[PDB]
Order: structure tokens, then C-alpha cells, then sequence
């Protein structure tokens, strides 16, 4: 990735073998959990489009992910295309390179054009854009990896609230839906299916109390 | 924006002047890219020290055959050949910098460099820059070139590479 | 965070892989000790808003408690929100506009006006405040914890 | 009587009654129109029988209720 | 509805308890038969979208019928929107605006913007707009309710003329199938799949076989 | 038939003895398949009246369908002569006289006539009119010749799908109907009557159903 | 078709009957066959979209087959429309109107004007495109009328490879997924599904050996 050099020239740096490292012990051991979407976002910060490639490659297994990821980036390349078509009008004084579905990609794109792309002036954002589309990418595959619907989350007769908070907010953060739904589903879904016994704790303290209160309420 | 290169060229040896050429790479950008490349000679291979192996007095001037030195070779910055990239530009008059291929989408290093006006070659060859520099050094080299294209003494690309 | 050059200008500096990684680590290993406050403020230090919600973000379980930290800071920009009026209209250039509580926590803002933020003169500091609501935040939840 | 969510179809009992129970539960339930959006598209098709749930899925995830019927129909 | 004042402004009035009382009952009574559709457009006569919005609302039961016509009612609007662009901005005064898809449908205007594009000059059958909207949507109920196809008709052995050219014509009824198609059903189909015996009579009748002459040589 | 010499005068030339015997062969090999009217409008191309009697004249045998054939012909001519007023007096050199029905037919006329009709300024071509007529005619006799009809159309349990289909499509060719009926026919009866298996099978494949992927679903 | 004179210009002349007789005998007697292609390009070289929907409704028996071609001939029709959008203001005086869609298949537009079309200045090959998409409906249903798969080849133990491989190239060519895959095919498939002692000869002479000496290998 280009990074700003001394002094106030952004030259290309190639990627650290560390980072790679990194990024494949991350995917090993965390498989694919929602949190890994901000340490690929933070392990790639400004990276050339050749860079996420290589990254992307690296990984070691789950192919089927990889392939949905290829799959998705397509297809926002081709969208892309569409939404951003050559149509006719007077040609600009200055020229600046632009960048086409397949070479936001980085398939067809040499180093040497992204590079320019990044460093001149106005910049292309083909980075950001090819790193939006590999988070796209990345929440469909995380949705995917759901084991269980949040439908299902139901608490055991003597699963403690604790576990059953915690595992109920982990596979919601792995559902994809609006945040107004998530807002009318933990009020509606969460109290719901507790145990009992501390259902009536819950149902005691308020419809409309906080995390918090429940939390601390059936604590124990 | 647009990249620059020069040829120094050479006649059996003696120096004749520089040919310096502006490479439409913001509408040809590939095709400029490898002429560009074949220029400064960074992939390890390139144009210094070829010749022009075809002179045509009034049509055009062709070199770039650093693998066979006769117009049977020569090779891309990306394989052997490679794709006709596009024909937004026509070859409307002498300086015009064009590529020899041998029929659609088999570019590799040749070019030519046009002496004329030359709107038949229209559609068939790439053009991707024009002369900037040095035209009559162009024009004096017709001398050495015969109808057939046979030229009677060696001339050479003595130096090339990048100015901007 | 936001090194400062050596007789220079302040060049922003995107968080090492290195900082995240101990970061993780800790909160893997040693849960939520008293201590981690001062390791998390060791660690961050002059960090925009978006360095403090990916060093958040990459907290992997204990969802509860990540969910109070959030209520906690949508709490203090609610409180910061109301005593303090926004300004609206056009804007002198030269000059950035009133932080909001939902813009000083960085949800609903880029790296950029962080950035002027942190280099206004007088600087307004960003970090500051929202690194004070993420320790609140980390207090409520290692008393929880106890 | 009941919460929407306890709505789930019986072994034989056939889709047009378990359909019109559901829709009218989510009727008599108070919830905002965009909830209801993705309410039913979450929890018709995954609370029917799995031979017309299967049947459902082939049609689509974003398949009308006209032709979510006429599938499993008879 | 908006009854017309002898010799004078035509006054808008609510809908009458009998009314709705009697287009409830007929629901309830006759389920979803293809008279409903007549009755309907008999009951609803000069109503407002606001009048037929709470004759579609008073309907107990038969939600995903009723979600159904909510759909096909969305659907035209979506088309009607899609087909006529929407002006906006400073509105001349003593002019109404575009009605709007959703305006028409009744779902986001009120009766006061409803009597106004009833009584503008020239007029704009808002109301003669929603009930073919609703109409088409009855159709689509009605074609749903049919028991059986018309393809799929067959005499009894003992089972009478009368009865089976009864169900034929409310299987043909119901049929979706256009007019001009639906003619050549009536002329083949009827004596073609009738018993032996009063299909060779028929046979031996011949063309121009009207359904009086059928039934008088059906006869015993 | 009349021939456009290149760069002069339409000169009329005889109808050749290889049209004849091609058509003697046909009507003679192939009986009345829906076929022989399309080879029969081929090989009679700008023909006058006078090359299509000898053509009709020249079949031997089927003497039934020649006759009916005839009628129909004569009828055309009668609604032709209804529908049209014929003039009559002294007629204005250089401009022939109105065609009757029975001459427009070319049973009271001689060549020259029928050349001068089609041969005026503007162009009023017999020819066209009485191929039409004939063609009429020849779709009466082959959807008299029809041994099934469209409608009692099974497929046998061992008879696989492309026989079927073939027999389907070859009596919707010989059918009648107008072509409203016919696409409907063709959309509905084809699935309505095919084997229970391949039945299901076209019902999982469900709307939109198209001819090729019908017959893909339905191998083996 | 068109044929050019002695001065060079070229004007409609009436299609030869012994090239329908030939078309119909060859589509029947060799039925459907990867060698109908190559015969009908032949047959029909610069025939007018009117002779081209002759020698195709011609065409007596396997109406699926046909009807499969007339869908293709469909669906291309439309693509060509969506493709090109007629442009809008004035025309210039040299230059006239084109054809649409459904007009280059001759289905809504008379003979005159298909020789105008394609004798114009610039000529427009309306019978070259229309031909090209009949090409491509043959091949679809030379496709469909294949007998097996390409992977589903393997010689019995008493086969020759003569038969073997006749029957390979045979489904082969009548595959038509692409070219370099055949040529992948033609490498993998064709080694691997030989019987195990003239596997092994072939396998003697590795990867490198040509088809004369594969054959002449198991040859005597």
C-alpha cells in the first residue's frame, strides 16, 4: 500500500510479509466471525487494488466463501459499469485516468495505472471502492456462516442469562437487517425467550428497561 | 501526463539526429505503455540498438525488430502479441507513430513512424503517438530506404529512453 | 493515531496491526481486569474517533458488555447533544462547524472532519472526549464484572 | 391469544388455514409496517411444513403471496 | 359517496350503515363468488377512495385475500406512477396537483384532496380509477377461489344437462381467459365434453347451436 | 408466371413443365399436409389467374376437395362482387375496365385481360386476390382432412414427449382457431395433457414455461 | 434471390423449385444432423427473408424443431431492437429509414421492400443477419436432437476405437460448448475412456502423440 513519505510525496511501499502473516493466522484461527470485517478493513488501510488481491489469495480454505467473494465483486463491477457508462459530452481540459469495473478489480490493471489513480490530483478512490465491495463481499459470507436463525435463540431451563445474552448478541450482529429492525427486535424477541424465572424478573423491572438493569437483575 | 521517449539515431554508426516522440497514452494507454517500456529498456529487452529493417520514401519508415532485426519478430512488454486496443486515432498526416501487425490483434514491438498522409492504413493499425521533435531527422532517413522497402545502409536506434 | 513529525505537521498515521493485535490479545486473555482501562488508554493515545471504534469493534465476545459501552456512549452524546445547541447555515470557510454528539462519537461523520477537528486552531480535541466515554463505559463494565 | 412468533403450521393442517391465521395474528399484533416488511418475509416460509416449505423455497425469497399459494395449492 | 343534489352542487355524504352492513354481510355469506364483483361495483357507486378503503377494511377474514388485492392495488400504482411523471414545485391557485400513485390509492392524501380531484374541471375519475384497480384485484381473488379448471369439466353419467351446463358457465365465469378466446371455449368445449348420448344429439344438430335449441333437444 | 426482365419490360412467360409436375408430385405423394399450401404459394409466384387454374386444374383425383374448393372460390367472388359496384358504358382508352368477381377469378376472361390488370398504373393485382382465395380454400380442405382434433390430444404412457409435442404442434397447424386461441391453446393444453411424470415435472418448472427448456426438463 | 447481370447489378428473381425440392428431401431424409447446417447455408446464399421463411415453413414433420427456431428467431429479433434506438430530427437527404426488429425477419414487411434493403446504397444485409440467426436456431436444435453427453463416453471392450472415436467427435461436434475447451476435451476425454490394453499402447506414447499414430496404434 501507498503510504505518505517524507516529505508530503506518497511513494508505494509492497506489503509487508507481516501483514500477510497476520492476515492468514486471523482467518486460521477466527474463521470467519463478524469482527474479522474491521481487521480486514484495518490490516488494509489504503491498499492498492493489488494488494487486496493478494490478500484475498492468500487465504487458506473456504473456497466457497472465496468464490461468493469473486462472485459479489463481479458483479458490483459490472453495476458499476453500468452506473458510471461513458455518455457523451464535451471532453474535459484535463485528462485523468478512470478506472472500469475490471480495473477497480485490479484483473486488467497494471500497478503502475492504480498507483496513478491514487496519487494524482483529484484522486480516484479505486481503493476504497474495491475495499467497499470486498466488505460486501465479506458481510455476505458472514451471514452465511450463521449455524442458527435468531429466531431459534432460546435459553435452557439452567442456561444462566449471562450465555444467553451473549450468544443471542453474537448470532444478531452475524443477522443482516436494518437497524430499526434490530431496535424492534430486541424488544420484542430478547425478553421473549428467557427462562422463565428470570422472565418474570424481566417482565418486573419495565418493557421499555435497558440492557443494563436486566442484566444486573437476573445477575446471580 | 502524456509520457516522452527519444531515439538517437544512427546511420552505419554516425550520429544523425534525435527523433523524439509524445505517446497518446490517455486514449491509447497499453499501446503506449509498451512502446514506452521497449523505450528505457526496464523489462531487460527493447528497442536500443535495433534498426529501421523497412524505409519507404513517402509512406513510412518501420523498426522495432529486436528479436529477428527483419520484420519476422520482435515481442510485447506482455507476451508476444496482443490486442488492437482501439482506433480513435486516425493516421491524418507525417509524424504519426503507428504499429505494424501482422492482421487484427497481433501487436508486438514494430512500429512505424508515417512520412505521409496515409488514410487507407485507417482502422487497421493502432495509432498511439506522433512525432514532437525531430521530423526531418525522419524525413533525411527516407534517403537510405527504396520502394520495396530495403534500405541501403544500416540505421539504428543508437540510444532511447525517456524524457517526461 | 496522529504522530507528530519531528519539525514538521502533525501527518495522521493509520493504526499499526501491532497495537490491534495486543489489543486483542489482552482482552482475550486477562477478560476485563481493573488494569485494561490504563493498558486501552496506554495503547491509544491521540487516536481519532474511528482508531477508538475499530479498536472497539475488534473485540471478539462479551457482547453484553459491548452493547452497554455503546448505550453508554449514545448516553453521553444524548447529554452532549443537549447541553450544548448546534449551529446550522451556511459556514465561513476556514472554519469547521459544530461537532455534534452523534458526529463527536464518530457514527455519523468520515476521517476527515476528525482530522480538522484535531488541527482547528484553537483545536477542539476529539479523541479526548470520546476516549473519556469509551473509559466510562470500560468503568461500568469492570464494576459489573466484580 | 397468541405472540406472532408462536405461529407455526401443524403437520397436515393445510397452508391456506395456517396462512390465514398467521396474516390474521400479524393483523391483530401492533407493530410498525417496515417491522412487518421483514417479519413476514422471515417468518411465513420458515414456519410452514417442510415438504410446502421446501416447495416455497424453490419459488424464491422474494416471491408473492399469489404464487407462494398457487404452489403448494391442492 | 358523492350523492348530486336535485338542481344543485353535488354534496358529498358518508357511507351508509346499510351499505357497509350489506357488503359485510355478502362477504360473510357468500365467501368470494363471481357476483361479489357486480355487487361491489353496484354498492360502491360515486365513492370516494376513502369510502372504498374502509369498505375493503370492514372485510373480516380472508387476510391473504385481502393482502393480495393490497398487492395488486400497489402494483398499479407502481405502473401508474411509473407511467406519469409527477410535477412539482409552486402550484397555480384553483388547480390541483399531480395526483400521485399513493394519492389514488388513497394511502397518502385526504378526503379533502379526494372531493378536489372529484370536482376539478375537467374531472379525474380518481375514484373510477381505484375501483378498477380494485376490481382487478376481486378478479385475481375470484380466479384463486376457482375449485376446479374449466379444461377439467366432465358430464356425470345420470348428472343432467341443466346441471352440467350450469357449472360449466361459473367455471367459465371465473375463467381468467380473454374474451376472445373465451368464445371459442363456449362453442367447443360444451359439446365436446359432454355425456354420449346428448353429444351425438348435438352432433346430429349440428353448427349454429344455440344454448336454447341444445337444451330443448337434451330434453328427457 | 411474370417474369421482371433485367433492366426492361415484365415479359409474361408460359408456367414452365417443372412447376407443373413438381405440383402434380407433391398433391400427389404428399395428399394435403399443412405443408403443400406454403410449397403452394411457392411455387406460384406472380402468376396470373389463368397459371392457377391450370395448376388446380391438373390435380387428379380428390375430386371433393377440388369442388370445395371451387365453392369457396365462388362464394369469395360473390362477397367480391357485393361489396363492390361494377361500372359499365364506354370506358376512356388506356384504362381498363372495372374487374368483376367472376372475372377477378378468371372464369370469364382471357390472358390479356389479366395482364392489363396487372400490368396498370396503379398496379391492381389479380393475382394476389385469387392466390388469397385459394389459399382460403386449401386451409378448408386441409382442416377437413384433419383425422383428430386439437383438443382430444393425449400422450401415451410409453409415447415419450417429443412425439407428443410433434403431433401436438403438427394439429395446432391444422387447427382453425384464431391465433389469440391458438397461443392460448398452445400456452395451456400443451402441460394440461402431458404424461403425469413429465406432467409434474413441467408444473416444478412452473410459469414461463418455453418449448426448449420443456423438452430438457423432460429427457429420459 | 438476388443474382447479378451482365452490367453487374443485381434485382429479385424467383426462388428455383429443384431448391426447395432438395431442401425438403435433404431436411426428411437425413432428418437432423450436424451436416444440415452447412447444406442449408448453402442452398439459400443471398435469399431474401421471404425465401427464407419459405424454405423454413416448408419444412412438413418435427414442428417442435421448428418451433424452437422460430422462438430463437424471436428472442434475436428483440435484442437487435433494444441494441439500436432509431435516432430522432431531421434526416438527411441522401439517406432514408431502416427496418426494425421483427421487419428483418420478413415476418410485417413485403418483398419490394427487402430488395430495396438489400440492393440500397450502402446495401444492408437484412438476409445475411436473418440467415445468421437461423444458423443459430439450427444449431440449438441439433444440440437438442444430440442422442448423449460428452463426459457420459466410454468404449465397451469389444468397440474398436474406430467406432469409439467416431461416436466421440460425433457428439462432440454436436456439442458446440466452445472451441478451446474442445480442445481440452479432445486431449483429456479422448485418453482417458480407452480400453485398458490399447489404453496403455496409447498411454506408451504419452501426452505428446498425434491422432494418426493413437489410431494406428490399436490399429491390427
Amino acid at each position: 500500500p501507498i503510504v505518505q513519505n517524507i516529505q508530503g510525496q506518497m511513494v508505494h511501499q509492497a506489503i509487508s510479509p507481516r501483514t500477510l502473516n497476520a492476515w492468514v493466522k486471523v482467518v486460521e484461527e477466527k474463521a470467519f466471525s463478524p469482527e474479522v470485517i474491521p481487521m480486514f478493513s484495518a490490516l488494509s488501510e489504503g491498499a492498492t487494488p493489488q494488494d487486496l488481491n493478494t490478500m484475498l489469495n492468500t487465504v487458506g480454505g473456504h473456497q466457497a466463501a472465496m468464490q461468493m467473494l469473486k462472485e459479489t465483486i463481479n458483479e458490483e463491477a459490472a453495476e458499476w459499469d453500468r452506473v458510471h457508462p461513458v455518455h457523451a459530452g464535451p471532453i474535459a481540459p484535463g485528462q485523468m485516468r478512470e478506472p472500469r469495473g475490471s480495473d477497480i478489480a485490479g484483473t486488467t490493471s497494471t500497478l503502475q495505472e492504480q498507483i496513478g489513480w491514487m496519487t494524482n490530483n483529484p484522486p480516484i478512490p479505486v481503493g476504497e471502492i474495491y475495499k467497499r465491495w470486498i466488505i460486501l463481499g465479506l458481510n455476505k459470507i458472514v451471514r452465511m456462516y450463521s449455524p442458527t436463525s435468531i429466531l431459534d435463540i432460546r435459553q435452557g431451563p439452567k442456561e444462566p442469562f449471562r450465555d444467553y445474552v451473549d450468544r443471542f448478541y453474537k448470532t444478531l450482529r452475524a443477522e443482516q437487517a436494518s437497524q430499526e429492525v434490530k431496535n424492534w427486535m430486541t424488544e420484542t424477541l430478547l425478553v421473549q425467550n428467557a427462562n422463565p424465572d428470570c422472565k418474570t424478573i424481566l417482565k418486573a423491572l419495565g418493557p421499555a428497561a435497558t440492557l443494563e438493569e436486566m442484566m444486573t437483575a437476573c445477575q446471580g | 501526463v502524456n509520457p516522452t521517449v527519444f531515439f538517437d539515431i544512427a546511420v552505419d554508426g554516425e550520429p544523425l539526429g534525435r527523433v523524439s516522440f509524445e505517446l497518446f497514452a490517455d486514449k491509447v494507454p497499453k499501446t503506449a505503455e509498451n512502446f514506452r517500456a521497449l523505450s528505457t529498456g526496464e523489462k531487460g529487452f527493447g528497442y536500443k540498438g535495433s534498426c529501421f529493417h523497412r524505409i519507404i520514401p513517402g509512406f513510412m519508415c518501420q523498426g522495432g525488430d529486436f528479436t529477428r532485426h527483419n520484420g519476422t519478430g520482435g515481442k510485447s512488454i506482455y507476451g508476444e502479441k496482443f490486442e488492437d486496443e482501439n482506433f480513435i486515432l486516425k493516421h491524418t498526416g507525417p509524424g504519426i507513430l503507428s504499429m505494424a501487425n501482422a492482421g487484427p490483434n497481433t501487436n508486438g514491438s514494430q512500429f512505424f513512424i508515417c512520412t505521409a498522409k496515409t488514410e487507407w492504413l485507417d482502422g487497421k493499425h493502432v495509432v498511439f503517438g506522433k512525432v514532437k521533435e525531430g521530423m526531418n531527422i525522419v524525413e533525411a532517413m527516407e534517403r537510405f530506404g527504396s520502394r520495396n522497402g530495403k534500405t541501403s545502409k544500416k540505421i539504428t536506434i543508437a540510444d532511447c529512453g525517456q524524457l517526461e
